[PDB]
């Protein structure tokens, strides 16, 4: 149906993108949280209240 | 439209650039470049200034005579 | 008649010190793109 | 831009098989080269004048074999990644990039 | 200082557009924290309807 | 690859990424994306206005204030679109002056399309002064709307049908709102058409030569030179909303409608005090709208009137002059229209009305023929 | 041929200066405003004209740019300013107003 993207090389492929795509996430986490702000998701550290 | 590589036909023209990281945002910035902001205020002053200093008087007239006139001794 | 009196100027402050700041950083980021046009050399070398 | 896109896969996502690929193109490159009194005479004083010795066949296939992905896309980055290139052109050039594109180029926003 | 900061700045978290992304939204953060609450501050050199003030009298 | 190839891309980086520009482009050309950033930032801020603004002649003004006090940053989301209006129109005449100066306007299409992009907005925000029913909502209401009375065996009628009623009464504020919501929309359709005849020739430079020879891709250049531009727009813009809101609207337009009051004041906002000079420098109820129209209409003359083999003004010493006492005449015109029609300020009125038009009409061709001479062409 | 010759030349020496193409080594054709007669004159000129032709346009717009301007020494001079395209430009208006002409019978 659609799986000619397993193999030696698509699994390489993947584990090079990984240190970035998960850098990345982080980035948007990071980026949300600050956003709506410590209620509205993620509180804690030295940031008042 | 238009592109590029379809403007038009230029020859023997060479072009040396220096990468935007080698290079400073502003060299003589305050040396080279205050005379030249002296130099495009000479070379154009006679044409702008004039008109405009031909209705900064005619305000203040204009608005003497209005004042002055809204007054009066006798008659 | 106005409120807001207080926060606008608060925000005003704010402003004048975000714009003294960006003001200078967006200057250096556009002089810094357009200085391999401000700095360039032309030279023409036609056919003898 | 496909020079520049080659570059940066290279930088970031190479992967093994090419590697070898490129091992294997690179061993036939070498022995190709020297086959003649010609091409060794001149790989044996060349040698001499930049590495000081003579660096056998089997030393090169070492440092070949020892070449993997890692390296590749480790070694690339070094000097590929983020760097200023040196440009040069001639002829119709009106479409060659402007030197900030080839510059904006030269480094990727995915990674 | 020394081998430059900029340069660690640049090997360290700009050399990758993730962390560069990363520290700026960091960044962003206490920024916002620091100076929110620095321009709140500096605008306290008006120790007049100072609510805080005010709330002690009445 | 996939920029260049795509739908939608193409149109994106065909309009702003690798559009050939002259690599020479000054400061005036920047107020080509101010208008389009004024014309979003006033569509946005309007938007967020008519969750809380009601068109009716009993709540109007109290919609408004509800909105400035009660309404979370109601306040600067009001005076942001009140001072906008004016940025907007500060822009619009840079714009339309830029083009004058530099020979831009030999674009006819593109130019004709800025002209009918200049009505729009005024007519636009003409509408938009009038919602909030104050005392110049009102009367500025009132005397503008009334000179289509002016024309011959027509007027009365459509005097009567715009408004509604007999006056600037409910029907006409409602009509008003929904006139002023729909228009920015036309208005964007409209400066896509402007921007569409303006890529079929990439821009005009300050030396009106022309720039084949030396084009940049609209990216890094003329990108990070507008986002700088903008930065000094939203500068101009803050400073206004925030220090002085009421500046340019003149501590006034407070104190609802009153019908029967009449203001000894009666002036339109500032962007339209030129032309209402103008209007009242003749002595004449036909004249007065007749030469109020021509004195916009006149910009759809002024290729016809070229005159010069040179496009630009950058080599023209006369011309020069010419053009800042065209500026310099729209000054005291806005200054007299500001001010009442007694002694001093009705014959200067007068006077610079009908320079303004010897200036455009007469003055200028006959300069650039001059020209022309000097330089044995 | 006198003074008043001398003074309609001195008015025009005055006004060239004044119109300062010359502060940007352009020679006053150069800066002609391009309609098809001229379209056509541009055309029509032999290489050599046409490469230093774009050379100064380029020289022009890159000065253009920095708002800078060339030294005093590298202006262009009146009266040793070639107007290389007038030649072209009145040949092709003759052209189009022979064209002109057969189209009115
Ligand atoms: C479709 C987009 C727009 C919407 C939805 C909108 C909405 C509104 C609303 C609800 C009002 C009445 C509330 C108030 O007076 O603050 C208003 C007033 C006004 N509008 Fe707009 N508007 C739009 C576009 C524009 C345009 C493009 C302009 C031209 C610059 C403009 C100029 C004005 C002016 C001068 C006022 C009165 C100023 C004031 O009292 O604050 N509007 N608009
Ligand atoms: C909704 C209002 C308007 C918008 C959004 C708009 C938009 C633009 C934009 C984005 C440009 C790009 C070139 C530049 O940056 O200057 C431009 C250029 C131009 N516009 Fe407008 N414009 C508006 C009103 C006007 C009007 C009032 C005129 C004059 C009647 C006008 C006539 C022109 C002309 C002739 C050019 C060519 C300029 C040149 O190449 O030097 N536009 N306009």
């Amino acid at each position: 149906m659609l799986t000619r993207f397993l193999g030696p090389r698509y699994r390489q492929l993947a584990r090079n993108w990984v240190p970035t795509a998960q850098l990345w996430g982080a980035v948007g986490a990071v980026g949300l949280v600050s956003a709506t702000d410590s209620r509205l998701i993620l509180d804690w550290v030295p940031t008042i209240n | 439209g238009r592109q590029f590589g379809h403007l038009t036909r230029v020859r023997h023209v060479i072009t040396y650039s220096l990468s935007p990281f080698e290079q400073r945002a502003f060299p003589h910035y305050f040396s080279k470049g205050i005379p030249n902001v002296l130099r495009r205020t000479r070379a154009c002053i006679l044409r702008v200034a004039p008109p405009f200093v031909a209705f900064y008087l005619v305000y203040t007239w204009g608005t003497q005579e209005f004042e002055k006139s809204k007054r009066k001794n006798p008659a | 008649a106005e409120p807001e009196h207080d926060h606008r100027k608060r925000m005003g402050l704010k402003m004048l010190l975000m714009m003294g700041l960006l003001l200078p950083l967006v200057y250096a980021m556009k002089r810094h793109k357009w200085s391999v046009l401000k700095s360039r050399k032309l030279a023409y070398r036609p056919p003898k | 831009f496909v020079l520049q896109g080659q570059w940066m896969r290279l930088c970031t996502s190479a992967t093994e098989s090419e590697v070898l690929r490129g091992k294997n193109l690179l061993r036939n490159a070498l022995v190709s080269h020297l086959d003649g009194t010609t091409p060794v005479c001149e790989d044996i004083g060349r040698s001499l004048l930049t590495y000081g010795r003579r660096i056998p066949l089997a030393e090169w296939e070492s440092r070949i074999a020892e070449v993997d992905a890692r390296v590749v896309r480790e070694v690339c980055s070094k000097y590929f990644y983020d760097q200023c290139p040196a440009v040069a052109g001639f002829g119709p050039i009106e479409q060659l990039p402007d030197y900030n594109r080839i510059r904006s180029g030269m480094f990727w926003l995915r990674f | 200082v020394a081998p430059t900061l900029t340069a660690r700045l640049y090997s360290l978290l700009f050399r990758r557009t993730s962390t560069f992304a990363l520290t700026i939204v960091v960044g962003a953060l206490f920024f916002e924290r620091a100076f929110d609450q620095g321009a709140d501050a500096i605008y306290e050199h008006i120790n007049e309807g100072k609510l805080w003030k005010h709330i002690k009298h009445k | 690859n996939i920029r260049k190839s795509h739908p939608l891309m193409k149109i994106v980086n065909n309009a702003f990424i690798d559009l050939p520009a002259p690599s020479n482009i000054s400061s005036w050309w920047n107020f080509g994306s101010l208008l389009g950033i004024c014309l979003i930032l006033q569509i946005l801020t309007g938007l967020f206005l008519a969750m809380h603004y009601t068109s009716d002649t009993t709540t109007a003004f109290s919609s408004v204030t509800h909105i400035c006090r009660d309404v979370n940053y109601g306040w600067i989301i009001r005076y942001m679109h009140a001072n906008g209006a004016s940025m907007f129109f500060i822009c619009l005449y840079m714009h339309v002056g830029r083009g004058l100066y530099y020979g831009s306007y030999t674009f006819l299409e593109t130019w004709n399309i800025g002209v009918i992009l200049l009505l729009t907005v005024m007519a636009t925000a003409f509408m938009g002064y009038v919602l909030p029913w104050g005392q110049m909502s009102f009367w500025g209401a009132t005397v503008i709307t009334n000179l289509l009375s002016a024309i011959p065996y027509i007027g009365t009628n459509l005097v009567e049908w715009i408004w509604g009623g007999f006056s600037v009464d409910k029907a006409t504020l409602t009509r008003f709102f929904a006139f002023h919501f729909i228009l920015p929309f036309i208005i964007m359709a409209i400066a896509m058409v402007h921007l569409l005849f303006l890529h079929e020739t990439g821009s005009n430079n300050p030396t009106g030569i022309s720039s084949d020879v030396d084009k940049i891709p609209f990216h890094p250049y003329y990108t990070i030179k507008d986002i700088l531009g903008a930065l000094l727009l939203i500068l101009a813009l803050m400073l206004l909303v925030l220090f002085a809101p009421d500046l340019l609207g003149d501590p006034d337009n407070y104190t609802p409608a009153n019908p029967l009051n009449t203001p000894p004041h009666i002036k339109p906002e500032w962007y339209f005090l030129f032309a209402y000079a103008i209007l009242r420098s003749i002595p004449n109820k036909l004249g007065g709208v007749l030469a109020l129209a021509f004195s916009i209409l006149i910009l759809a003359l002024i290729p016809l009137l070229h005159t010069s083999k040179q496009r630009s003004m950058m080599f023209r010493p006369l011309s020069q002059c010419l053009f800042w006492a065209l500026v310099a005449d729209l000054l005291t015109l806005t200054w007299i229209g500001g001010q009442p029609v007694e002694h001093p300020y009705i014959t200067i009125g007068q006077l610079a009305s009908v320079l303004y038009f010897l200036l455009i009409l007469v003055l200028m061709p006959t300069a650039g023929t001059i020209e022309n001479k000097l330089l044995k062409w | 041929v006198s003074a008043s010759s001398r003074w309609l030349e001195g008015i025009r020496k005055w006004y060239y200066n004044a119109a300062g193409f010359n502060k940007l080594g352009l020679m006053r054709d150069d800066t002609i405003h391009e309609n098809d007669d001229v379209k056509e004159a541009i055309r029509r000129l032999p290489e050599n004209l046409y490469d230093d032709r774009v050379f100064r346009i380029k020289r022009a717009l890159d000065l253009s740019m920095r708002q800078q301007i060339l030294p005093k020494e590298q202006w262009t001079k009146y009266e040793e300013d070639k107007s290389y395209l007038e030649p072209y430009l009145k040949e092709v208006i003759r052209e189009r107003k022979e064209r002109e002409e057969w189209a009115k019978k």
